[PDB]
RNA sequence: CGUUUUCAUUAAUCAAGAACGAAAGUUAGGGGAUCGAAGAUGAUCAGAUACCGUCGUAGUCUUAACCAUAAACUAUGCCGACUAGGGAUCGGGUGGUGUUUUUUUAAUGACCCACUCGGCACCUUACGAGAAAUCAAAGUCUUUGGGUUCUGGGGGGAGUAU
């Protein structure tokens, strides 16, 4: 795929892991 | 070592001045061209004549220096130098090439234009590109006919002319030819005005 | 080319070089002595002067300054020394 | 590799030039890449001008013409204007004709 | 090159330039040799009796022959203008 | 009958030349393989490789041979010729000849004593061929020749003895890492040493003494 | 289309670079002496070179062809290019500029001299 | 000079650039991170003994379609558990 | 800027010899390029040199003769020990019969061989053959 | 650039550190014509969450403050030296019993010719380099050393996890 398409699908992925590690700190 | 009388008589300064070949070439001007003097305003600059003849005693020189007369190569593709070469073919031994150089003619031997002679000269470095690059190969020494503008480039004795010409090209092709039958010829003595017209070698018709 | 005298270059050829870039390196300005016709004596003013170099007596003008040589400003009688 | 010394176009000593619109499908191109031909015409065809001039008073008047100069994105003019595609050799020429 | 008895040994000591004194290869074919005819008084120049240059592939390929030429034709005595040392 | 053409093979074949280092002194483009098949007939060649190369056709391939060929006796002489023909025969038979067109000489030397009859290579010499840097040092007596299989068989067949050799760049390709150690052999007749300083008069051609021998009728 | 191969124009070429006597304007004794002084195996091959002759007849007789010189052309032309008119300084003087003259002062002699003014 | 340093009081740039860089290399950073004790299912020995828990018959991908006799295997020291081949035609008859 | 002064010098006669010139005027003209040169002069590598004096650094205008392939300065003045001779002339030199690896030494600037016969050593400059 | 002014090594390149940094984006006012992520619609299409058409929010603009990324490209660190032929051009200067502007000769400006530094470039060659494309630098390198900074080491995994 298309490297800044996998770069912003990169950076929703990396959202939602900072998202699911805030609701346990 | 010019013994008494090789030098530049007035008569062939009044023919070499009448038939213009000293006005060389304009601004352009390569930096191989010492042989320059003192540019005429409105662009042309003179060449030095008396240079001119001494490299062309020089060159006869070396044309009447090889054992054979028939491997010397004169070439022209101009058709300002054609009838040059060919009279100049016909006086001396100096095989001729008007025209089409046909190249494969020196190197890369059995095809039927194969020449393979000692010294090829030139009447124009630039329009018989193709002759001087090919000579480069084989090891010949070239002399060539040069303006002040032409490329002297695989040429060693070069001749300071004006081949903008139809009066210079067939006159220095004919001080040539009567200066290397001069050298080792049936020619006579220092004045000796040599009866084969100036003339016959020139661009004819149109 | 390839064999010339670097050591004695003709002058022709070194008139029109730049002043850094000659065999010995030397300046093109010069001097020059004017006297204004008013006056009687005669100051020394530089070819590239600069300033509004006015006499020595008579406080007028000699030369205006510009990009490179000084302008002598047209009533002058000057030489070269 | 690279593909032409001059990359796009004639940005040699900028950084940034100020881009204009194609004319035909306003793709926003820079100025000094574009293409860029000016037409000059008549406001009349060689047809015309005969049964024009005979419709006038004021004998012929001027033949009064048009100017406007076109900028090509590199799409829009090889899809039609000028594009042939030039050989390798043959790309290095800058001759209008 | 020799050996500890005297002997000459390394076939074809080569020629060089006389522009350059440079080594003339074998596989150098823009290398020439020059052979000028000895004049004797009044022409008719001498037949088999020449002064010879030898040429690089280099000084030709370059442009230079024909300066070099003019150089080493005035001090053999050829010319007696045409080259100018303070150029 | 040979009956040749190119005045040299005239000169050659009247016998009016006898040895190639008047040939190699007068830097004469040699043409035909007779030439050198008179003057140096103790030639001995080599075949190196024979690769099958490819080309891509409408339909189907185009498969010629392709053979890297190395004459040159013991003796400071080495030809290196390369030659694609539709048959492996005849590409050997043209690489043998092109091989023999370009023979070069060898200028061996000492490694630093001035012992008898010099073993190897007077300075150190490199040749580069496409990638292939291949570098030629002098060595000792009894080094043997250090090298790859394939050059090792050119140095042999130059009469090299003692060298010891370098490589750099992608040497498996053996066309150009045999032209680049050809490069670096026939570079040492170019390396100006200082007891080549003294000067030699510039002898005349064999073309001009032999003038009638030449230039046939 | 009529287009003739190189069979017909080579040996047409060849026939008349030497026979071009003998070799008039009519097709139908071009047509006779290609079958006396050539062997063309066939008859329509004949017609064919003897046709291709009898054109090239056509357009020598009118200025040369180039390609083409039998007896004639190069006697012709080794006889022209002998020419008389031939030049001079008889018509006054050698007209040259200042700086021609301070050539010819610089190396030579006492030539005619007429000096000009020319400028840009 | 084209990218390092050269003057002789410049010791200690070029020992500490070629330290870094010295990172990029394989085997060097598998040597000094002690990838052999921690990772590597020995412990960086050359044989390691252990014990047949199944037999596996591992299908080789791509080509050489076979299936290739395997058993999976339990090591004594680490208690690893490790895929291993039983080489020759025949030898799964005689590992049980 | 200049950092050194023969590399420089060096440099400038090494083009001028692969151009086939026979000429070089240096720009940088030291007491060490007028040592170097004098000992290529020494050994025929070049012809006679001619210092000229303006009132600054000065120039030098060399004459070439054709015999130099290279000349060449190691760039950092490493200290050579008499036993490390051999390995910079067997690194840098085409063969042990000829050419000279320069160093300066407390007793001179000099090339190897005299280096070895006086029994000095000191820091390399370069080398010329 | 000019300079026969001054000081006299004060310099070159740079971990750490600092200023500036397109667009989009963010915060708070102002502004909001145009175009216009989102959105809503009309067709197309097998479907059309697209291309094409219409409308239009944030944005586009500005003020104060963030952000610190771009194919931020010449995909070519910076300083210095040398090596090649050409003609254009921009800025400065020098020369011309040169043109133009008449007032009557001038004077300036513009131009022309020649030279000169300093630029953005270009053209032809290749001595040279290169794996080649190509390169007056990507040359002056196995004949390897002018000074210095940063970066790389098979492809992924991955500019991911921590």
């Amino acid at each position: 795929m298309r490297a800044k398409w996998r770069k912003k699908r990169t950076r929703r992925l990396k959202r939602k892991r900072r998202k699911v590690r805030a609701r346990s700190k | 070592s010019l013994p008494a009388t090789f030098d530049l008589t007035p008569e062939d300064a009044q023919l070499l001045l009448a038939a213009n070949t000293h006005l060389g070439a304009r601004n352009v001007q390569v930096h191989q061209e010492p042989y320059v003097f003192n540019a005429r305003p409105d662009g042309v600059h003179v060449i030095n004549v008396g240079k001119t003849w001494e490299k062309l005693v020089l060159a006869a020189r070396i044309i009447a220096a090889i054992p054979n007369p028939e491997d010397v190569v004169a070439i022209s593709s101009r058709t300002f130098g054609q009838r040059a070469v060919l009279k100049f073919a016909a006086h001396t031994g100096a095989t001729p090439i008007a025209g089409r150089f046909t190249p494969g003619s020196f190197t890369n031997y059995i095809t039927r234009s194969f020449k393979e002679p000692r010294l090829v000269i030139v009447t124009d470095p630039r329009s018989d590109a193709q002759a001087i690059k090919e000579a480069s190969y084989v090891n010949i020494p070239v002399i060539a006919l040069t303006d002040l503008d032409s490329p002297s480039e695989f040429v060693d004795v070069a001749i300071p002319c004006n081949n903008r010409g139809k009066h210079s090209i067939g006159l220095i092709w004919y001080l040539l030819a009567r200066e290397v039958l001069r050298l080792r010829g049936a020619l006579v003595d220092r004045t000796q005005p040599w009866s084969i017209m100036p003339d016959l070698y020139f661009y004819r018709d149109p | 080319v390839l064999v010339q005298d670097l050591l004695h270059p003709t002058a022709a050829s070194e008139a029109r070089k730049h002043k850094l870039k000659t065999l010995v390196q030397g300046p093109r300005s010069y001097f020059l002595d004017v006297k204004c016709p008013g006056c009687l004596n005669i100051t020394t003013v530089f070819s590239h002067a600069q300033t509004a170099v006015t006499c020595e007596s008579c406080s007028t003008i000699l030369c205006t300054p510009t990009g490179g040589k000084a302008k002598l400003s047209e009533g002058t009688s000057f030489r070269r020394k | 590799p690279k593909k032409r010394a001059s990359n796009g176009r004639n940005k040699k000593g900028r950084g940034h030039v100020k881009p204009v619109r194609c004319v035909n499908c306003s793709k926003s191109i820079p100025k000094d890449k574009a293409i860029k031909r000016m037409a000059i015409r008549n406001i009349v065809e060689a047809a015309a001008v005969r049964d024009l001039s005979e419709a006038s008073v004021y004998p012929e008047y001027a033949l009064p013409k048009t100017y406007n100069k076109l900028h090509y994105c590199v799409s829009c003019a090889i899809h039609a204007r000028i594009v042939r595609v030039r050989s390798r050799e043959d790309r290095k020429n800058r001759a209008p004709p | 090159m020799e050996n500890d008895k005297g002997q000459l040994v390394e076939l074809y000591v080569p020629r060089k330039c006389s522009a350059t004194n440079r080594i003339i290869k074998a596989d150098d074919h823009a290398s020439v040799q020059i052979n000028v005819a000895k004049v004797d008084e009044e022409g008719r120049a001498i037949p088999g009796e020449y002064v010879t240059y030898a040429l690089s592939g280099y000084v030709r390929s370059r442009g230079e022959s024909d300066d070099s030429l003019n150089r080493l034709a005035q001090n053999d005595g050829l010319l007696k203008n045409v080259w100018s040392y303070s150029r | 009958g040979w009956v040749p053409v190119t005045k040299l093979g005239r000169l050659v074949k009247a016998g009016k030349i006898t040895t190639i280092e008047e040939i190699f002194l007068h830097s004469l483009p040699v043409k035909e393989f007779q030439i050198i098949d008179t003057l140096l007939p103790g030639l001995q060649d080599e075949v190196m490789n024979i690769k099958p190369v490819q080309k891509q056709t409408r339909a189907g391939q185009r498969t010629r041979f392709k053979a890297v060929v190395v004459v040159g006796d013991s003796n400071g002489h080495v030809g290196l010729g390369i030659k694609t023909a539709k048959e492996v025969a005849g590409a050997i038979r043209a690489g043998i000849i092109i091989a023999k067109l370009s023979v070069i000489p060898i200028r061996r030397g000492y490694w630093g004593t001035n012992l008898g009859q010099p073993h190897s290579l007077a300075t150190k010499t490199t040749g580069k061929c496409g990638s292939v840097t291949v570098r030629l040092i002098p060595a000792p007596r009894g080094s043997g020749i250090v090298a790859s299989p394939a050059v090792k068989k050119l140095l042999q067949l130059a009469g090299v003895e003692d060298v010891y050799t370098q490589s750099n760049g992608k040497t498996r390709t053996l066309e150009n890492t045999l032209k680049a150690a050809f490069v670096a052999i026939g570079n040492t007749y170019g390396f100006l040493t200082p007891n080549l300083w003294a000067e030699q008069p510039l002898p005349v051609s064999p073309l001009d003494i032999y003038s009638d021998e030449a230039s046939a009728q | 289309g009529r287009v003739r191969t190189k069979t017909v124009k080579r040996a047409s070429k060849a026939l008349i670079e030497r026979y071009y006597p003998k070799l008039t304007l009519d097709f139908q004794t071009n047509k006779r002496l290609c079958d006396e002084i050539a062997t063309i195996q066939s008859k329509r091959l004949r017609n064919k070179i003897a046709g291709y002759t009898t054109h090239l007849m056509k357009r020598i007789q009118k200025g040369p062809v180039r390609g083409i010189s039998f007896k004639l052309q190069e006697e012709e032309r080794e006889r022209k290019d002998q020419y008389v008119p031939e030049v001079s300084r008889s018509n006054g003087v050698l007209n040259v500029d200042n700086q021609t003259s301070d050539l010819v002062k610089s190396l030579g002699l006492k030539l005619p001299l007429s000096v000009i003014n020319v400028s840009a | 000079g084209k990218g390092k340093p050269r003057g002789l009081n410049s010791a200690r740039k070029l020992r500490v650039h070629r330290r870094n860089n010295r990172w990029a290399e394989n085997n060097y950073k598998k040597r000094l991170l002690g990838t052999a004790f921690k990772s590597s299912p020995f412990g960086g020995s050359s044989h390691a003994k252990g014990i047949v828990l199944e037999k596996l018959g591992i299908e080789s991908k791509q080509p050489n379609s076979a299936i290739r006799k395997c058993v999976r295997v339990q090591l004594i020291k680490n208690g690893k558990k490790v895929t291993a081949f039983v080489p020759n035609d025949g030898c799964l008859n005689f590992v049980d | 800027t200049r950092s050194s002064v023969l590399a420089d010098a060096l440099n400038a006669i090494n083009n001028a010899e692969k151009t086939g010139k026979r000429q070089v005027l240096i720009r940088p003209s030291s007491k060490v390029i007028i040592k170097f040169l004098q000992v290529m002069q020494k050994h025929g590598y070049i012809g006679e040199f001619e210092y000229i004096d303006d009132h600054r650094s000065g120039k030098i205008v060399v004459q070439l003769n054709g015999r130099l392939n290279k000349c060449g300065v190691i760039s950092p003045r490493f200290n050579v020990k008499i036993g490390d001779i051999e390995k910079w002339t067997a690194n840098l030199l085409p063969a042990r019969q000829f050419g000279y690896v320069i160093l300066t030494t407390s007793a001179g600037i000099m090339d190897h061989e005299e280096a070895r016969r006086k029994h000095v050593s000191g820091k390399i400059l370069g080398f010329v053959y």
